[PDB]
RNA sequence: AGUCGGCAAGCCGGAUCCGUAACUUCGGGAUAAGGAUUGGCUCUAAGGGCUCAGCCGACUUAGAACUGGUGCGGACCAGGGGAAUCCGACUGUUUAAUUAAAACAAAGCAUCGCGAAGGCCCGCGGCGGGUGUUGACGCGAUGUGAUUUCUGCCCAGU
RNA sequence: GAAGACGGUCGAACUUGACUAUCUAGAGGAAGUAAAAGUCGUAACAAGGUUUCCGUAGGUGAACCUGCGGAAGGAUCAUUA
RNA sequence: UAAAGUUGCUGCAGUUAAAAAGCUCGUAGUUGGAUCUUGGGAGCGGCCGUCCCCUGCUCGGCGCCGGCCCGAAGCGUUUACUUUGAAAAAAUUAGAGUGUUCAAAGCAGGCCGCCUGGAUACCGCAGCUAGGAAUAAUGGAAUAGGACCGCGGUUCUAUUUUGUUGGUUUUCGGAACUGAGGCCAUGAUUAAGAGGGACGGCCGGGGGCAUUCGUAUUGCGCCGCUAGAGGUGAAAUUCUUGGACCGGCGCAAGACGGACCAGAGCGAAAGCAUUUGCCAAGAAUGUUUUCAUUAAUCAAGAACGAAAGUCGGAGGUUCGAAGACGAUCAGAUACCGUCGUAGUUCCGACCAUAAACGAUGCCGACUGGCGAUGCGGCGGCGUUAUUCCCAUGACCCGCCGGGCAGCUUCCGGGAAACCAAAGUCUUUGGGUUCCGGGGGGAGUAUGGUUGCAAAGCUGAAACUUAAAGGAAUUGACGGAAGGGCACCACC
RNA sequence: ACGGGGAAUCAGGGUUCGAUUCCGGAGAGGGAGCCUGAGAAACGGCUACCACAUCCAAGGAAGGCAGCAGGCGCGCAAAUU
């Protein structure tokens, strides 16, 4: 069954991209997903996104550039300190230029420079670059 | 607690006689002792009195029926091929 | 993996450690069968008395005599093998000699040319073979 | 997919977005729920009450037009049955395959359809009993099945 | 070590508590084998009826102390054991008065005859008689001999 | 206040038996591998000259053969109203 | 030890190279849909960056005119996670200082009595302390024994009090109970392109039992006419004037279910086909029905499981292991032929294996078209049936769901063959079972276990070996096929 | 298989070793018993038995290097009485 909702989203995505679609529609949305595609917009990694909030498990239409290489997603979600941070970003993201490790803290749902900021580790979402 | 392995009421014969004889009247000695639902009263008491007749101790009615068993299978398809040649005839 | 379970550790760990004893490396250096069927037992060398002079043949084209001698280890009281190494050096060793021999090379397994033989010989009556070979020493008798 | 059989299918019901009373309907909160209390104590599932009611009355779903569901409206008003019904209907039907069966022995299909019904049956227990609907101790037993119609 | 041969004699023996192998048709083997205990005396504990307390009643088990020249199932009663071979499965029977067996029987297995004017058989005789107050799941005639596993080739001879 | 003694306790050790682990002798039997270029065939690879193979039975000097049911890893992706 | 991404958590493999259990059920284990607080404001920098606030309820001094300000002490769902701090032997490791002549070291040394060093970091996991509240668990109130707000009574009790000396009752503070209330926006998220169940009309070689029919085959009876019939590469064994084979008419028995029959359907797989009846089951579809996470995959365990085989009965037509024989052959104990036992059939128990194959685990998501096909539903000209049209059938054009498939392609992958899955894989992580680690020895020995047996399941090592193997290419070869040629080939 | 601090080898993960000078434990041929003392089931302290072995006048007496050296043995394998 669907176990994980993160991660069908984030395929769904990487498949619609590398096809080259302006818009993946993902099935269901959830409070996760959209703190992540936000992570994503502010990076300029994908476009603008809307939420269709039905009655049940809203869907999402993810306006796509042709900007996103791959969004993966890390399951389980492994807890990561600051000391172990860093060797993650070393076997995960490409180079040390670009690429970001999406990563849930206390603080909320961020990638990997903004939780260095804030000094806070916390459970690891994906990566995308 | 369960006394025996795999020898059921045939554990009375001890070691004589063989396994396959000790084994193939089990099925039968079984059936023999067992005690049946009278389908005349209702009651689990239909028991074997002689060879061949049945007794049911409650409603006191007597059956001839099977050696071993209360109905031989030769005869419950001898009933029904009976019923169906009997309607057949008068139609 | 397989199974990428959060608490699946104890399901991963007794797998690999199962699934070990199918490397053929790692059977043989975790069970006694391997050690108790090497006739040293673990060790580098063993010292052994020589107590024939065998010819062994060789297999595939390659065709020769191979010169080897018949030892018995001192510690076990077990019979082996082993190859005289180099050439004319059969003249040097007689019977009745204590002589130090070593594994070939290949840890337990027949080297090339000379089937069924896993040991060589290195000294001989307490002199290396090699200074008798050189000529830099010689028999005491 | 059904956890039972290999059929994949996608059918079922799709309420619409508007949870908002029909226009058409002039059945009050209250009226509706008598109708369910008469229905319910001629002896009908909560699951027919709902298909009786839409059909005649044209309620397209009694959670909107009152504030409650069916089986929350009898149990409320004590009219509900005591054990499930989707768990009474597995027992019923495992009850039949069992009377086919004592006859029709060499039915080694519906021996297979048993073990598969009682498995149902045993799912819904364990369920039905976390939520505290059965008592801790209920039990399904083949032989006193049968006295629950 | 005697002797054809442990023949004869002896050992073992009851009970309580432990412990019990090969093999096996899973039932057994089995009291397997092998151990320990056992007296007398003085106590304690437990096990019931009848009206909480009182009043009646029986036997039995377990435990403890003491004690005797370590003796105690003190007489009587009372299995020597083990591991292997051959034969017959077993229980049963048999040469009264030299043979108790490996012989006979046996269940099991397999053949054969016969649908009654019949099969088998008796009888000097008869519309005779037995099986038979029977009817093929029966009666009559043979071989083999539980189970397990098998049962090969030969219809020329007779 | 010594020797000594009764009983108790801890208990080495010996005897015996059982269980267990490891090593090891053994007539004979039956395999495997290696050595060589032996004898008898020719099973397999080409439709390998009876297509091959699988499961299961039985049989035969030996590879193998045959029966029943499969498979194509087939010599057919096809055969006509 | 690295090399070895050949033990793979990071990070392997399982269509054909080693490999996915025959199939389903199923407990542990593992993994689990969505959903409950964001925003606004003062200040600063060039709509943007940063700070603080959305905390509630004993004691004291900037004090001020019961109230306010501030300081300290106590309380405020619980874990996981994360951040912080503490506590954390040295030596070693990292690492600061230092010209042991350098360095490995050492902990020393440096200035004309003084001046300094002998630091620091890491030390997991568990336990302790403080903060954070995303993620992941867990709880609250829907028979209200719910929360608050004041109450009224009951019982005991610190007592402060009765000026002191006593008893007593209380206001008094505390503890508990019991009645009547008042009040809450009085308490139930949604109804998953998750699942179960109900219901509706269907559908299908699904299953079971009973029943029915069909030729054929074998045998027998009778009739006809006859001398061969069978069988083969060719023959013989075999049948035959005691009348075979052939033709006719009957009868009996046991099998089997042709053509229709398809890259059609159904079933978990094995598998399933004459008629009709009965019995129970089921997928898919339809659904503004119900329940509300009940789920996914699954050690142990369980059901079913072709054929052969086994044990009992019944039956034995055909076929036919074994066997016998006739041919063939150097030999054939084989292929071919004639007989023919077990078996093949049924009933009741065993067995649990197949190239049980798609040589391809299951669940879920996503990623090209195209024409068909099966079932259900929806829509639409027209045609044809009842006829008397609507509605139903049969066609015709579409759409939807899932079902067996096909075609196509630079999706992408792959060693390639090939694959819309074997794709979304060094851009490596959706969940979860099983299982492989050079070739042999060997699925053998042994132990255990199951079985009546046959055997099944579990399952090594010694030893041996440098390859074995996969896909594809070019040749050679073929008692393979299709074309063509030569008197060193034939006619 | 004495444990740990650690050691070897590594990109990141790991894998292997740790008898060995520091800490902790255990033991003095094998088991057992105990005296003295604040502290021992001590062994460079006693008492037994077992194993091994020394001196004897044959009655007896005496012993414990897994302390430093050294010897024998054992071994591929380890230093000055």
């Amino acid at each position: 069954v669907r176990m994980n909702v993160l991660a069908d989203a984030l395929k769904s995505i990487n498949n619609a991209e590398k096809r080259g679609k302006r818009q993946v529609l993902i099935r269901p949305c959830s409070k996760v997903i959209v703190r992540f595609l936000t992570v994503m917009m502010k990076h300029g990694y994908i476009g603008e996104f809307e939420i269709i909030d039905d009655h049940r498990a809203g869907k999402i239409v993810v306006n796509l550039t042709g900007r996103l290489n791959k969004c993966g997603v890390i399951s389980p979600r492994f807890d990561v300190q600051l000391k172990d941070l860093e060797k993650w970003q070393n076997n995960l993201l490409p180079s040390r230029q670009f690429g970001f490790i999406v990563l849930t803290t206390s603080a909320g749902i961020m990638d990997h420079e903004e939780a260095r900021r804030k000094h806070t580790g916390g459970k690891i979402l994906g990566f995308f670059f | 607690a369960k006394r025996t392995k795999k020898v059921g009421i045939v554990g009375k014969y001890g070691t004589r006689y063989g396994a396959s004889l000790r084994k193939m009247v089990k099925k039968i000695e079984i059936s023999q002792h067992a005690k049946y639902t009278c389908s005349f009263c209702g009651k689990t008491k239909m028991k074997r009195r002689a060879v061949g007749i049945w007794h049911c101790g409650s409603c006191m009615k007597t059956v001839a029926g099977g050696a071993w068993t209360y109905n031989t299978t030769s005869a419950v398809t001898v009933k029904s091929a009976i019923r169906r040649l009997k309607e057949l005839k008068d139609q | 993996g397989k199974c990428r379970g959060l608490r699946t550790a104890r399901k991963l760990r007794s797998h690999r450690r199962d699934q070990k004893w199918h490397d053929k490396q790692y059977k043989k250096a975790h069970l006694g069968t391997a050690l108790k069927a090497n006739p040293f037992g673990g060790a580098s060398h063993a010292k052994g008395i020589v107590l024939e002079k065998v010819g062994v043949e060789a297999k595939q084209p390659n065709s020769a005599i191979r010169k080897c001698v018949r030892v018995q280890l001192i510690k076990n009281g077990k019979k082996i093998t082993a190859f005289v190494p180099n050439d004319g050096c059969l003249n040097f060793i007689e019977e009745n000699d204590e002589v130090l021999v070593a594994g070939f090379g290949r840890k337990g397994h027949a080297v090339g040319d000379i089937p069924g033989v896993r040991f060589k010989v290195v000294k001989v009556a307490n002199v290396s073979l090699l200074a008798l070979y050189k000529g830099k020493k010689e028999r005491p008798r | 997919g059904r956890m039972h059989a290999p059929g994949k299918g996608l059918s079922q019901s799709a309420l619409p977005y508007r949870r908002s009373v029909p226009t058409w309907l002039k059945l009050t909160s209250d009226d509706v729920k008598e109708q369910i209390y008469k229905l319910a104590k001629k002896g009908l599932t909560p699951s027919q009450i709902g298909v009786i009611l839409r059909d005649s009355h044209g309620v397209a779903q009694v959670r909107f037009v009152t504030g409650n569901k069916i089986l929350r409206i009898l149990k409320s008003k004590g009219l509900a049955p005591d054990l499930p019904e989707d768990l009474y209907h597995l027992i019923k039907k495992a009850v039949a395959v069992r009377k086919h069966l004592e006859r029709n022995r060499k039915d080694k299909d519906a021996k297979f359809r048993l073990i598969l019904i009682e498995s149902r049956i045993h799912r819904l227990a364990r369920y039905y009993k976390t939520k505290r609907v059965l008592p801790p101790n209920w039990k399904y037993e083949s032989s006193t099945a049968s006295a629950l119609v």
